[PDB]
């Protein structure tokens, strides 16, 4: 189990607010790719964020 | 402010550089908000979320 670390600010060129949608794949070189796809919420009130 | 307690009906609000009565000059399509408890800080000018309690 490993985990992928993403500086999104940096890469997206700014922070992403509140009721936004981002979606992806991260795609091997051979084999399925894993999915990723999430909103982010509509209220941030902690400082870490579950958006599973 | 009135998180902190003090009269409702009587409440200002801030116009920038001055205070003013809040019920007085809302206008007649808004609505306007006053914190009454919030522990947490959750409600803030720009956005008001409410939390349990
Ligand atoms: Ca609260």
């Amino acid at each position: 189990l490993a985990g992928v670390l993403v500086n999104v600010s940096a890469a997206f060129g700014k922070h992403v607010g509140t009721r936004e949608r981002v979606s992806g794949y991260l795609q091997p070189e051979f084999g399925a790719p894993a999915v990723i796809e999430f909103t982010t919420p509509a209220a941030f009130t902690s400082d870490v964020i579950e958006l599973q | 402010t009135l998180k902190n307690g003090g009269s409702i009906f009587e409440a200002k609000y801030n116009n920038t550089t001055a205070l003013k009565p809040l019920f007085d000059d809302l206008p007649a399509t808004a609505f306007g908000i006053v914190v009454l408890q919030d522990a947490d800080t959750s409600c803030s000018k720009d956005t008001p979320v409410i939390n349990k309690g």
